[PDB]
Order: C-alpha cells, then structure tokens, then sequence
RNA sequence: CGCGGGGUGGAGCAGCCGGUAGCUCGUCGGGCUCAUAACCCGAAGGUCGUCGGUUCAAAUCCGGCCCCCGCAACCA
RNA sequence: AGGGCUACACACGUGCUACAAUGGCGCAUACAAAGAGAAGCGACCUCGCGAGAGCAAGCGGACCUCAUAAAGUGCGUCGUAGUCCGGAUUGGAGUCUGCAACUCGACUCCAUGAAGUCGGAAUCGCUAGUAAUCGUGGAUCAGAAUGCCACGGUGAAUACGU
RNA sequence: CCUCCUAAAGAGUAACGGAGGAGCACGAAGGUUGGCUAAUCCUGGUCGGACAUCAGGAGGUUAGUGCAAUGGCAUAAGCCA
C-alpha cells in the first residue's frame, strides 16, 4: 500500500493546493481498478476462456469473474448467457498494489511505449486503457503462454470532472503524454 | 546518385533563371525542360513548370523538395487504369 | 533475455539471438558483441546479468525496434506527401526502384488478380 | 476474500538493472529481475530524439556546398 | 378468385429426418492432336423470387405476397 | 534538345539462381587450358572494410600485365529448421566510367531477408572425355552480360533389343 | 377451448363481422427464505467490428413474464442464489 500511503500524505495535499477544495473529502480518490478480458473465441472452444481467466488471475492476485452475454447480438454468434469474457474488480490495498505494479513495471515494459492518452478520460473522471500484450506484466511467463492475449484496465475514481481525474492521475506520476 | 566530390547537378541556364527570379522577387512560373536539375535552397517558394515530355506541369517548390530533382515532380507517363 | 523492447531466444547463439531485434542484422550483432567483450559463439543462456546489461547498453546506441520503425514510416509518408515519383509508386503499390514490372512485380503487386 | 480459490499472493523483491530495488506483492513467487524500471525508462530523454524529423535543407548543405 | 407441382449459379434436373451448399454443355488457361471435336487437370459466375417466424443448423418446416405450371369448374 | 525503344491486369519462349548436409559458412592448401593488351593491359608499394584511389615499373608481349583458377583436399563449425538454406525486394551510403547515370549503367559496403522444402497436364537434351557439374578467357565495348563464341578441370549412367 | 374488438362505461349479447392464439411445458420454470432491478442510447476502453465482455452516465420499465392477446405485476407476479 505504498502508493496509498503516498496519496494520503502528498497527492491529496497537491490536489488541495491546486483545485482549492474546502473539504478533504472533496478531493478525488480512486474507487476501483477493473480488469476485463473479452474473449469471443470462447464460443469456438471452452479452454481459451479458462486460459484467459488464469492469465488475469496471474496478473492480479484475485480470481476473475466470468462474464456472460446480457443480450445476444447477431454477427458474432452468441446466445444469451454464453460465458464470453472475464473480469476482476480490484479495490483497496490489492488495487493499490496493482496500480503500483502497473506504473512501476508493466507500463514501462510496453513495446514501443510513447506515453498514454490524456483524452481517454470519458468526461466524468474515470480513466480507461488497453494493453495489447498480456506479457507486459511480469507475472505471466513468456515461454509458458500459447495464445497472445490482451486486456483493458479501467481506473474508476470519485472525480466529478475528467480534468480532476487527470490531475489526480498525474499526482501519481501516471505517464500520459 | 551523383558522387559527393562532384557536387550537385543543376543546368547552368536554369540556375541563372532562378537567380534572376530571386533578384526580381517575382512569382510567375518559369517553364523549364531541365528535369535532371537538382532543386536548391534558393529555389524554395518559386513555381517552376517542369516539362513532362508533353506539357509543362507547375511545381511549387517546398522545403522538403531540396535534395530531389525537378523531374521527380513531373510524371511523364499517364496511366489511369486497365478497366 | 530482454534487450531493447523485445524478448530474445535463449538456446540460440548470441550473434544470431541479437538478430531477433528489429534493426540489427548479422554485422551489427557482431559489432555489438565486440563492444560488449562477449564471444559470438556463446548462448544467451549461461550469461551473467552484468554482461546482459552491457549488451543492452550497446544496443541502445543504435536506432532499433520501435524508433527504427517510426523512422522508416516517416520517410515513406514524407515521400507520399511530396507526390514525387517514388511517393506515387508507393501509393500505387508498384515497384519503386525502377523494375520492369511487365510480368514480375508480384512482391509489390501481391498474388495475381484474374480479369473480371 | 474467500480462502481457497485465489492464487498465492506474496511479497517479492523486483530489481531494475538501473539500480532501483522495489519490494512488491505479486503472484510470481521467485525473485524478479527487471530490465526496465519506471525510474530507468527513457520517456523523458528519448522522445525528443526518437522522432528525428531533422532538416532537409540542412542535410543538403552538409553533404555538399559552395 | 378456390385446389394439386415450386420457384436458383448463362439454361436446365438436384439424395423421406432443417447441419450435404452439384452435374451437363459453356468461357479462360496449357499441352496433347498433321487438324479440331476431343479424352484428361483447374479456374470466375447465388438469390435459393420475396417478405417474415419455429430453431445454433434453413433455401431446406411453416403465415402472407409476385410470378411460372397444372387443375378442373364457371360466364349475365 | 528532351523523351521513347527499359511502359505492365496478363500469356508464351529461352536462360540464371535456388529450394540445401553429395550442402552452407570459416581458416589453411593443391592441380589448368585457351585467349586479350598501346586513346591498351597495368605489377610492386601506399591508402581505403570494399568497389576502388594514389604513385608507377614491365610490356605491341613463350619475357610484362590482365591473372588468385574453381570444383577439390585437410581441419573446424552448423544438425534438417523456411535454418548459419535461399537470395529477391527495398532503405541508407558510396566507387568507377562518361558532357551526363532522374527516366535508365555496373560494381561496393551496411542494413532489409519475398517466393521457394524438387514443381499439374505434359515436355527437352545427351551414347564419352559425352551428359552432369566447376571455374577461365574473348568478341562487341567509355561504361554496361545470367546472352553468344571459345578454353580447360572433375567426370558418370545406359543401350536387352526394334 | 383461450384473448381482444364489435358490445351501446354491471353481466350477457349476433353475423360465412374485424384481428390473433390453444390441443402443452416445467421434479423446477413448483414451495419457501435471503438478495437483486430493466430496454435503449451516449462517452471511454486490447483483438472487437452497427451489434459480445468491462468501466462513467442518461433513462425510469419504454424491459421482463416458458408460449397468443388482454388485464396485471417493484411489497415485484420480473432476475439470482
């Protein structure tokens, strides 16, 4: 919870200084980090989904939920209730740890990394990004994996505005551009 | 390409014309046949209508065109398509 | 066995292994090895960490992997923008170096497309 | 958290060749030897030089001139 | 209007259970051929008239519409 | 004077190089023939990774130069992979010839490393120093051959028969 | 046999009047306890696209009901255990 500790003392203070909030509760805080793997190829065969789930688990020490089709679309051939993706919701200490990992290792490991997007903030504070390769996380072994996988990270935060969220992220020396 | 020791190639007459243009400060297109002439820094800004065999095609020179030759920006053959 | 921005095969010899980096061929690999002070014949397996670091450093001197790719992209794009002969050729998908397409431009033109 | 289902999540030491040692909890188990650390990654140094647009005119001048 | 056949690759004849999506001549390609007709090999041409639905299999079972057939009956 | 004969959806002819281990790469090392040469062949030495550059003898030549033959042989390595096979393609930088290498030359260096794992129907050559394979030279020629015409090296198989 | 309309605001009410369904299904799709709240759209997000999965929001049942239509249904009669 090093990152959490940092936030509690420094990042928050910085935020206060910059936006001039009256209350300390008014500062933005990161609520949860969600990790989704869509895996449509699961419809062809069951094991791929399982593999994906395993990978996700490896990445982030929880065991993933396995998502299922809400409403069943035309072209991709999925009935409702088909196990189609997997997710992990990270909160609290674990989440913090994950965040730390992501910036202090995983992002650096990205092939041809020239920063993250600043316009990828959605208009209400909540950041979202996608990793093309699951190998960027050193939890996964390069030699072991059979299928190239990716995933999306979604940092949900209490920031009302996108700008605020961005600021908060920066205060954690989040790469951007 | 040409040897570095020999320098760049430009037709003498063309060069002279360019110089004249520079002196004037005019921007009327100079019709030219020297497709083999290299473009120079001083030629930037000038329109120079290069021959393509048939007609003179206007070439507004840019900062990026310098190392290149005039014939590169005046395609000779005119192929649209087979169908 | 992670140099520049990629993984590298461990079983292979150093010279060859390095060649897996986009932007290093054989000669470049050799040069890198020389710079390091590592023998060409040894594998990427049974290497020290320090040695690996040195190798990485050496590699970093050249323009490789992503940067190299970017550079490559830039030139072609520039050419296209210019609309010089070469640029035109590129946009077509036809041989740029002055090859007599006639009935042999199948690397640029791809597989044959019957008349229809 | 539920007891059985999860992977073993434990503290390990992660070392970037840059010199930065980084204690972190993870599923790896064994000790981690990183190649690039966020501290030792060329974002701020490289990306000015990595574009490399340059000058055509300048180049021309260099290679040959009067 | 009512009732029996059904509706396709340039034309035609396509294996009772909805998961098989063709064969003939035709056009191109190349050597056979003293010549072509060839024998032989491979290649482009779909909608399954249509609108929908039972179902992951649908043109392939059904509700309606447009036509081609065939019906036999009628007509102040 | 500039451009074209060098165009390019495509079809055919003749070749070269391949697809590898009877091989590739590296180091050492052996054995030819036949030719050309004065607006020519150009040693040695020096510089250049190299193409070449500089200097500059010997020589109208059984004298000097082109000019190291290569396959081979020995030792090492690679171990059946689209590979240390294969080299197309393209980028950069350059050398020489030539008033001039953009269209459109050859060669060099560094990078890049397509297709191709012996080829459908069919179809060609060859009976011996032949085929197969290996290099070498000459003409035209400023430059520009995988073509043509020559030269030697290694060197088979098979012919019952009509 | 069931639903609506014709049917004239109780019920009922005809026509070779206008429109559609049934001849079952389910040992859970029944009982009960505990929990949950929809369609559609927008913005962001690896492969991923008009349309999978995941975030932030608008929306407020426009959704859902084993199958027709009507009347119902959030205390849900809808969805999970």
């Amino acid at each position: 919870a090093k990152l959490h500790d940092y936030y509690k003392d420094e990042v928050v203070k910085k935020l206060m200084t910059e936006f001039n909030y009256n209350s300390v509760m008014q500062v933005p805080r990161v609520e949860k980090i969600t990790l989704n793997m869509g895996v449509g190829e699961a419809i062809a065969d069951k094991k791929l989904l399982d593999n994906a789930a395993a990978d996700l688990a490896a990445i982030s020490g929880q065991k993933p939920l396995i998502t299922k089709a809400r409403k069943s679309v035309a072209g991709f051939k999925i009935r409702q209730g088909y196990p189609i993706g997997c997710k992990v919701t990270l909160r609290g200490e674990r989440m913090w740890e994950f965040f730390e990992r992501l910036i202090t290792i995983a992002v650096p490991r990205i092939r041809d990394f020239r920063g993250l997007s600043a316009k990828s903030f959605d208009g209400r504070g909540n950041y979202s990004m996608g990793v093309r390769e699951q190998i960027i996380f050193p939890e996964i072994d390069y030699d072991k994996v059979d299928r190239v996988r990716g995933l999306d990270i979604t940092i949900t935060t209490t920031a009302k505005s996108d700008e605020e969220g961005r600021a908060l992220l920066a205060a954690f020396d989040f790469p951007f551009r | 390409p040409r040897s570095l020791k020999k320098g760049p190639f430009i037709d003498l007459h063309l060069l002279k014309k360019v110089e004249k243009a520079v002196e004037s400060g005019d921007k009327k297109p100079l019709r030219t046949w020297s497709r083999r002439s290299t473009i120079f820094p001083n030629m930037i800004g000038l329109t120079i209508a290069v021959h393509n065999g048939r007609q003179h095609v206007p070439v507004f020179v840019t900062d990026e065109m310098v190392g290149h030759k005039l014939g590169e920006f005046a395609p000779t053959r005119t192929y649209r398509g087979h169908a | 066995a992670r140099i520049a921005g990629i993984n590298i095969p461990d079983h292979k010899h150093a010279v060859i292994a390095l060649t897996s980096i986009y932007g290093v061929g054989k000669t470049r690999s050799k040069a890198i090895l020389a710079a390091a002070g590592i023998a060409e014949d040894v594998k990427i397996s049974e290497l020290s960490e320090g040695q690996i670091d040195t190798l990485r450093d050496e590699v970093a001197k050249f323009v490789v992997e992503g940067d190299l790719r970017r550079e490559i992209s830039m030139s072609i794009k520039r050419l296209m923008d210019l609309g010089c002969y070469r640029g035109l050729r590129h946009r077509r998908g036809l041989p740029v170096r002055g090859q007599r397409t006639k009935t042999n431009a199948r690397t640029r033109k791809g597989p044959r497309k019957p008349i229809k | 958290m539920k007891k059985d289902i999860h992977p073993k999540y434990e503290e390990i030491t992660a070392s970037c060749s840059c010199g930065n040692v980084m204690k972190i909890r993870s599923t790896v188990g064994h000790d981690l030897n990183l190649d690039v650390c966020s501290k030792c990654h060329p974002f701020f140094t490289g990306k000015q030089r990595d574009v490399a647009t340059g000058g055509r005119v300048d180049r021309f001048n260099k290679r040959f001139n009067i």
